[PDB]
RNA sequence: GAAACUGCGAAUGGCUCAUUAAAUCAGUUAUCGUUUAUUUGAUAGUUCCUUUACUACAUGGUAUAACUGUGGUAAUUCUAGA
RNA sequence: UGAACAGCCUCUAGUUGAUAGAAUAAUGUAGAUAAGGGAAGUCGGCAAAAUAGAUCCGUAACUUCGGGAUAAGGAUUGGCU
RNA sequence: CAGUCAAGCGUUCAUAGCGACAUUGCUUUUUGAUUCUUCGAUGUCGGCUCUUCCUAUCAUACCGAAGCAGAAUUCGGUAAG
RNA sequence: GAAUGUUACCGCAAUAGUAAUUGAACUUAGUACGAGAGGAACAGUUCAUUCGGAUAAUUGGUUUUUGCGGCUGUCUGAUCAGGCAUUGCCGCGAAGCUACCAUCCGCUGGAUUAUGGCUGAACGCCUCUAAGUCAGAAUCCAUGCUAGAACGCGGUGAUUUC
RNA sequence: UGUACAACGGGGUAUUGUAAGCAGUAGAGUAGCCUUGUUGUUACGAUCUGCUGAGAUUAAGCCUUUGUUGUCUGAUUUGU
């Protein structure tokens, strides 16, 4: 769907950002149920 | 933060401690003066309406009425004015001061009753403390007790007892 | 960066590549600083090594007092003008680019720095936290 | 309040002022991943678990965050509902 | 999460949004957009550009209902009398006349 | 009689000789060309109001320090709210 | 308009002739812009950018005293009254 | 570019690291020697650009040895990822 | 992209390609070693370099959105609203494309080499080797990732009547 | 022949930075008629102010829609 912006204190004992504020981008991906409707089986052979 | 709470019908005085943002937050981008219903604060304080009256932030710096600006600022600042008691005739100074707009930057807020809640604060509604002092002058007797310029203060005037351990004076 | 400097550094954008000329920011003689190279930058062919915010330079004094100039030696940026981003995401620029001169460990020369600095670098370099008018 | 947090509480979804851009309002459940990710806006994605158990101490950090941006990604979007924009710009030539 | 406002045309600034300009004088200068950015390396003034919050505020543009009257009072009227002075006998002497 | 207010003083004293060459300085003028705390000597019956149903004069107003009490800062002859 | 037979716009007159249609991949030819740095590019600043009119102020070495000189360096410029 | 013998070097100690007098080789980015191919024409140097290959390895991985205390270094092995 | 009945969906995997690299700081630790001067490393943490694949929330660049505004010259009597100056010029400028100038991600198993060993004869002793065997590298084979043989393959859907 | 598709229209979201028109005791000022002004009057004047964060553009690869109008069997070929 898209893109956006998101604040979060970030937790990394060690680093100089510990316990602080970080801005960082994530996507956003649209995720409706999806519907089962088979069931396929897979055999193994010599041939994969 | 710490809130500073006058109770200033009573002369009582306390300060309280808040944790949680969500609940000092409603303190936040609130002027001096602005006055703020209590039960977000808490609900201790449900009703009781507090009027922002200034306080400190973090390294001590005062608040100054009148600033606008969530932050610090540098002023020149003269005699007959807040935050500021100056030294010598005819001073001014160059004096860092904190805005007048409540921050999370704020050790301490300062705040006044002006409406009770439903609920008694310990420290506070529950006790009373006297007015140290009594009139002095004249009429100022007169108008502490109304009496039309015939009464004659002389034994309307306040009289203190204190002891000598044996012999207790007034 | 090396030497004396305790503490790491996270990236940011390398504003000042070799042959760039910066303010000289301290107060030793030296008006500006001709960027020669950059200490710990890496190699690829025909790139310029560049200098970012707290980094530790090779510069010459282009201009300054004559037992200045005419020789080598280090220098840390303390001010940049390319906008980098920080990782409390804000993208901010001074307004020059400048640099104090320093020796291989990381002290300074001259006894104060004038303008403003970086926290980056102020948090990089301590003898800089030293002399630092305000850091960012 | 699917864009908004324990530090938000400000009800609002994800669609940014004026909905996701060349792609519409998202009414369902969804994913919100760090980063990019590849392929572009309407394009089927597959999500898949990962193929081994990493102990990265970046991946293990549990997050919480603080705060979506929802503003429009139309423009420089300066507002995040149109409650926050009506706020702070008063009443206009349309309006009451 | 500070929300910043521009230090030209006072929009808010929301996380990770605009540029941060730092003077000579170290004067710190945070912009929404680049609009007010050039705007302000164009030695443009602001009271003078319609649309920023300096511009409406100088020419009372819309205001209405802030310089409308509100209603914040009380009523006291509690004695304590004084310290040392038996604050009993401060309220029957108290009694007055006129 | 602490503190604090109020008043006066801190513009004298002490130090240095960097600037300064018609400047300073000096001797001699000028204020019919001006300011002056202080000291000393003088100097003030008039203040209200369409002017009988009068205006506190036997004396009109509050708002503050110190103080009490609640506080902030690593830190100053910092000072906030009550 | 402007110093102008310059450039740009117009009246008179004269043209509207130069295969056409659909797209706007790579690579081109011709026209442009780019943060921060600023010749580090290259045999070489090649190419490109910078400068530019006019009124005023200000102008070095050296010289065959004629120059060098728009030296260099500055400021100013609309409209309306 | 690499060996073999080992008189010597290396405080002592031939061979840790080296190595004379001799002697055996390898290589074909040196230069020669030759004149086979092209003189009815195989575009001459360098640079830019870009790929790939060799190993007689400069770095990086893991090792053996030291006249390796540590730190640094030197000799060597598997190694061209 | 013709032809292996037509057409469709979902898959297998032969062969081929393949990828990550290097450094510093903290800490270990002023530790082991040393008369001293000096002075490490394995485990752990935080970042970086060179490389690679994406991506566009942000920030930057781009502008024929000829979108809004502005300016010069002229032409439409003026007004409004416009034309022309090879896109007339300027500020801003969304969308798109795009930058270590921006952000994000870059897998873990086995088998070996050198080398150090185990057991152990040949050779009543001894020997890592002869038989057998352990541990082992930026190597190799896998895992993973990219093609998918248009003459390698499976599963499944529907399959025409004037 | 329908949570259909399209063209417009509406709403959102953006960009610019306040439209035209009208008004004004704003305006350096300037004319013209006298009944020569205890604002004389009628106009004119770059610009300013008000209605006006107005107007204008906004999918051409933005979002959305109970409205309006319209569209919904042409062609070719394939079998174990
Ligand atoms: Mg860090
Ligand atoms: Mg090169
Ligand atoms: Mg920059
Ligand atoms: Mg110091
Ligand atoms: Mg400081
Ligand atoms: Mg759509
Ligand atoms: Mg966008
Ligand atoms: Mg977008
Ligand atoms: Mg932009
Ligand atoms: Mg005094
Ligand atoms: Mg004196
Ligand atoms: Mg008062
Ligand atoms: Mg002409
Ligand atoms: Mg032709
Ligand atoms: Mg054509
Ligand atoms: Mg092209
Ligand atoms: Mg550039
Ligand atoms: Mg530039
Ligand atoms: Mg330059
Ligand atoms: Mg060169
Ligand atoms: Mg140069
Ligand atoms: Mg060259
Ligand atoms: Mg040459
Ligand atoms: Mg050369
Ligand atoms: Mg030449
Ligand atoms: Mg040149
Ligand atoms: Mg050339
Ligand atoms: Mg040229
Ligand atoms: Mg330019
Ligand atoms: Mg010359
Ligand atoms: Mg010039
Ligand atoms: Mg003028
Ligand atoms: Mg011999
Ligand atoms: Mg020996
Ligand atoms: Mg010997
Ligand atoms: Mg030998
Ligand atoms: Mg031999
Ligand atoms: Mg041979
Ligand atoms: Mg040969
Ligand atoms: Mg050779
Ligand atoms: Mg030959
Ligand atoms: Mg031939
Ligand atoms: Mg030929
Ligand atoms: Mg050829
Ligand atoms: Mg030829
Ligand atoms: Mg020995
Ligand atoms: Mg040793
Ligand atoms: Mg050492
Ligand atoms: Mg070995
Ligand atoms: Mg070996
Ligand atoms: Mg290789
Ligand atoms: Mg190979
Ligand atoms: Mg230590
Ligand atoms: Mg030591
Ligand atoms: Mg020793
Ligand atoms: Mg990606
Ligand atoms: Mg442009
Ligand atoms: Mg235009
Ligand atoms: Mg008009
Ligand atoms: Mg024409
Ligand atoms: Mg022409
Ligand atoms: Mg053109
Ligand atoms: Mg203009
Ligand atoms: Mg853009
Ligand atoms: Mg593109
Ligand atoms: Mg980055
Ligand atoms: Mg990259
Ligand atoms: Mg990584
Ligand atoms: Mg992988
Ligand atoms: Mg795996
Ligand atoms: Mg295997
Ligand atoms: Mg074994
Ligand atoms: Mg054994
Ligand atoms: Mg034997
Ligand atoms: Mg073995
Ligand atoms: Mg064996
Ligand atoms: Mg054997
Ligand atoms: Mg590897
Ligand atoms: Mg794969
Ligand atoms: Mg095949
Ligand atoms: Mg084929
Ligand atoms: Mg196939
Ligand atoms: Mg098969
Ligand atoms: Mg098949
Ligand atoms: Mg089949
Ligand atoms: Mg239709
Ligand atoms: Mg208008
Ligand atoms: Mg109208
Ligand atoms: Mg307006
Ligand atoms: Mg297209
Ligand atoms: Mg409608
Ligand atoms: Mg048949």
């Amino acid at each position: 769907a898209g893109m956006t912006t998101i604040v979060r204190d970030l937790d990394r004992p060690g680093s100089k950002f510990h316990k602080r504020e970080v801005v960082e981008a994530v996507t956003v991906v649209d995720t409706p149920p999806v519907v089962v409707v088979g069931v396929v089986g897979y055999v193994e052979t010599p041939r994969g | 933060m710490k809130l500073n709470i006058s109770y200033p019908v009573n002369g009582s005085q306390k300060t309280f401690e808040i944790d949680d943002e969500h609940r000092i937050r409603v303190f936040f981008d609130k002027r001096i003066g602005q006055e703020v219903d209590g039960e977000a604060v808490g609900d201790e304080f449900k009703g009781y309406v507090f009027k922002i009256s200034g306080g400190n932030d973090k390294q001590g710096f005062p608040m100054k009425q009148g600033v606008l600006l969530p932050t610090r600022i540098k002023l020149l600042l003269t005699k007959n004015v807040s935050c500021y008691r100056p030294r010598r005739d005819g001073e001014r100074k160059r004096k860092s001061v904190r805005g007048a707009i409540v921050g999370p930057d704020l050790a301490v807020l300062a705040l006044v009753i002006v409406k009770k809640g439903e609920q008694e604060l310990e420290g506070l509604t529950d006790t009373t403390v006297p007015k140290r002092l009594g009139p002095k002058r004249a009429n100022n007797i007169r108008k502490f007790f109304g009496l039309s310029k015939e009464d004659d203060v002389r034994d309307f005037v306040i009289r203190r007892e204190v002891t000598k351990g044996e012999k207790t004076y007034t | 960066s090396g030497n004396g400097a305790q503490g790491t550094k996270f990236r940011i954008s390398l504003g000042l590549p070799v042959g760039a000329i910066m303010n000289c920011a301290d107060n030793s003689g030296a008006r500006n600083l001709y960027i020669i190279a950059v200490k710990g930058s890496g190699s690829r062919l025909n790139r310029l090594p560049a200098a970012s915010l707290g980094d530790m330079v090779m510069a010459t004094v282009k201009k300054g007092k004559p037992e200045l100039r005419k020789k080598v030696m280090p220098a840390i940026v303390v001010r940049q003008a390319k906008s980098w981003r920080r990782r409390d995401g804000v993208f901010l620029y001074f307004e020059d680019n400048a640099g104090v001169i320093a020796n291989p460990k990381g002290e300074m020369k001259g006894s104060a720095i004038t303008g403003p600095v970086g926290k980056e670098c102020a948090d990089l370099w301590p003898r800089v936290a030293s002399n630092s008018g305000v850091v960012v | 309040a699917n864009g908004a947090t324990s530090f938000d509480r400000t009800k609002k979804t994800i669609t940014p002022m004026g909905g996701f851009v060349h792609y519409g309002e998202i009414k369902n459940d969804f994913i919100m991943v760090k980063g990019c990710i590849p392929g572009n806006r309407k394009r089927i994605v597959t999500l898949r678990k990962s193929l081994y158990t990493n102990t990265s101490r970046k991946a293990l950090e549990e997050v919480s965050l603080k705060w979506i941006d929802t503003a429009s990604k139309f423009g420089k979007g300066r507002f995040q509902t149109p409650a926050e924009k009506h706020a702070f710009m008063g009443t206009l030539k349309k309006d009451l | 999460m500070k929300v910043e406002i521009d230090s030209f045309s006072g929009a808010k600034i929301y996380p990770g949004r605009g540029t941060l300009f730092v003077r000579g004088d170290s004067k710190i200068f945070r912009f929404q957009n680049s609009k007010s950015a050039s705007l302000f390396k164009q030695r443009k003034n602001p009271r003078r550009i319609a649309w920023t919050v300096l511009f409406r505020k100088h020419h009372k543009k819309g205001i209405t209902e802030e310089v409308a009257k509100k209603r914040s009072r009380k009523t006291v009227k509690a004695q304590r009398p004084i310290t040392g002075a038996s604050l009993d006998l401060i309220k029957e002497r108290r009694s007055l006349k006129p």
